[PDB]
């Protein structure tokens, strides 16, 4: 599993006031796995 | 013509292949290729090497710097190249919009004229321009312009250009599919034209220095051995080969040399 | 006879594999592929998810 | 390397000789060329073509979209011209006069946006005004240019781009004697590079849809014939030569297939 | 080396001597000359006939298609004196006497019309009697250079092209007689020309297009017979002659044919 970042700017119409330089940052776990329940035996192999 | 009848014929039929085609085998380069300067080796044992085999070991640099300044290649048809990328391309990107890199642009021309450091600058300030057009915001990565099997192929293109210097392909970098426009593709093409320039003329120097010193040695060993005798033949033979060359009158010295190969193989003891 | 140490070799790197194992078809196919490479830096863990997969495509009843 | 099959020698240096000089020959069409077929058709009868051809033509598509892929060059360069030629002449004409063409003009920049082919629709009604400043009062005339031998050689041109479109030529029709005038000049400019481009892409993306199709065709019947068996070596070829494949993807897959030559070679009974 | 099925050597003397004087003989067609389609027959009658002699009529119509194709005469060299009278002589005339440029000779725009020829030649001939006699009402001559004996010897020649299009001549002007010199035998040679060309043109598509019917035809013929047999070198035998031809598919097509009369001879019952 890995992270990426995002790097991508807004659409346009909102890029052009001064928004021109603006890098909204978007963090997308590739490869990883909701979870919602405490996992006890696989507690070794698997990062929250 | 073709000096050395003293040897076997096998042994001189092997060095007219290798100097036939030197230019079609890779790793040209005499140091490269042991079983050369192996097979010069002389008949009758050390006492006939300790005289015979520098004389022809001195030949064979002298026709090895004399097939290279014969059979290079031109190197002006890829800068011719390179010129029209960098004026056409950067002009129609800088002038025809968005004009910042003015200052740019009188770098490369003030570089393209006599500098190859600045190339490797330019080469910095060029891979930070394809970041910015490719993926549309600016950041630095080192190295990478984009395609990662092609850069892998783009080492062994420069590793076969620059042990053959007299054989070499260009690649054609451009991608049919377009997921990066043609801006990018023409510094791709830039970047791997310059560096393959600049391989081409710095391996192309490394092998005409090392033929030099290998003929300067070869004439300070040769001159020390034929040192001795006091033979007309002998000092004769000293005073031709004892001359100093350059890198135009090698030519004019293997004329001499196969004109008076005869006083000269009389000459050897 | 330098290439069957070669493939012995890889074979007990892999796992330590017992040469009952080794006589298997899907090793016997995948050891002279593998014998061209891990001479490389590549990884010994590879090779082992490499026959772990390989090893399940061919079981499909 | 050059992998292919059991065909004999002379057969591969068939096939090496044709898809190196791809580029040199005219009329790049497989269906054209059908010696390529029956050279790769495999010796000893259809007892063992019915499979090995099945893999080897399967082979040839690969490779001839792989040079394909690899030897397209970049029509962008003349599109750049395109844009310059229809920015420059038409809407700065029709701005600096005879403001009626504007609504001509959003459609020029709906040509300059990549809609080519509703673009190079309604070059006649573009071609119309051309007419009108080459002749007054303005009729209608063909729609290749007005020199008469020049018209000729425009198509004479196009059909050699269509048939090779690796290997094209421009035709840079200007001239220093005009009669004709300098705009309407830039406007047969404009109509041949833009029939130049628009045909060089219908060509090449018709010939990249036909390679595709027929890989697609023989991975089909190659895998119905393969099939039946259940040795390890029979399913592990068709789980290789079952797997889907792109432009993007078939590079990559000829160094896959290579590396797996090795393998159903001897996996082919 | 030219392979044949079943021939005596004078069989091999008589087809090669007539594709060596293809261009030599007159009457240039291969339907003209029965002895040619009686020396291909093959020998023991008629039940080594009926499976042989269309394989032997597929060689020789794909042989002589071949040979027409490849000895095709430049047929642009005429079309550049054509040019050079339609251009530099009936414009400027026009020009200068107060015509108003009827651009009825521009109305080709290329040398693809065929069509309304003779319509421009009919203009051309009232223009040459007006030239001659300044007030002429159109009348019913041929030629309007105002001659006989050479209209007769034009007609000759005319049949000869008809016969011999692979060979042709240009005849002539003369002036004994002298009535206008740049002018009406300038329209002499353009209608002479544009005959010649439009027959030339006509007569080669008639051979191309009764050739390539032939050799569908006896495709049909010989698959038919050969679809009987089910053995192995047979049905390879299929698989090859059963492939579909055009006029450029057909040379490597004969490359084919010849690399597979090498097993075909021995396949054929």
């Amino acid at each position: 599993t890995k992270i990426l970042e995002v790097e991508v700017s807004l659409d346009p119409a909102q890029r052009h006031g001064n928004s021109v330089h603006f890098q909204s940052l978007q963090h997308i776990l590739y490869n990883g796995l909701c979870l919602i329940s405490p996992i006890t035996t696989l507690r070794r192999y698997y990062q929250p | 013509s073709i000096p050395f009848a003293w040897l076997d014929r096998d042994k001189v039929q092997r060095l007219t292949n290798f100097l036939s085609n030197l230019e079609n085998l890779e790793n040209v380069d005499l140091r490269e290729h042991p079983y050369v300067t192996n097979s010069c080796v002389v008949r009758e044992g050390e006492d006939v090497d300790e005289l015979k085999t520098l004389y022809n070991t001195f030949i064979l640099w002298l026709m090895y710097h004399y097939v290279l300044s014969k059979r290079k290649p031109d190197y002006n048809a890829i800068w011719q190249d390179i010129t029209k990328l960098q004026n056409v391309v950067n002009e129609y990107l800088k002038s025809k919009g968005l004009n910042k890199g003015n200052f740019e642009n009188m770098f490369t021309n003030k570089e393209k004229f006599e500098s190859q450091f600045s190339d490797i600058h330019r080469a910095l300030l060029r891979l930070g321009n394809s970041i910015r057009w490719g993926s549309n915001v600016p950041i630095d990565t080192p190295y990478v312009n984009l395609t990662a099997e092609d850069s892998s192929e783009i080492e062994n293109n420069l590793q076969d250009a620059e042990k053959n210097m007299l054989w070499y392909t260009v690649y054609n970098i451009n991608d049919p599919w377009d997921e990066n426009g043609y801006l990018v593709t023409s510094i791709n093409k830039l970047v791997y034209l310059g560096k393959l320039f600049v391989t081409l003329n710095q391996s192309w120097s490394k092998l005409e220095k090392v033929a030099m010193s290998q003929i300067v040695t070869t004439q300070n060993h040769l001159s020390g051995h034929l040192r001795k005798n006091e033979n007309f033949n002998a000092v004769y033979s000293q005073r031709v080969l004892q001359t100093p060359l350059t890198g135009q009158r090698v030519e004019s010295f293997l004329k001499i040399i196969t004109s008076d190969y005869e006083i000269i193989k009389s000459s050897l003891e | 006879k330098e290439e069957e140490k070669k493939k012995q070799q890889m074979l007990t790197g892999v796992l330590g594999l017992q040469p009952t194992m080794a006589n298997h078809p899907v090793l016997g196919v995948f050891l002279p592929k593998y014998a061209k490479q891990n001479g490389g830096n590549v990884d010994k863990t590879a090779f082992r998810l490499d026959l772990i997969r390989m090893l399940a495509l061919h079981r499909l009843n």
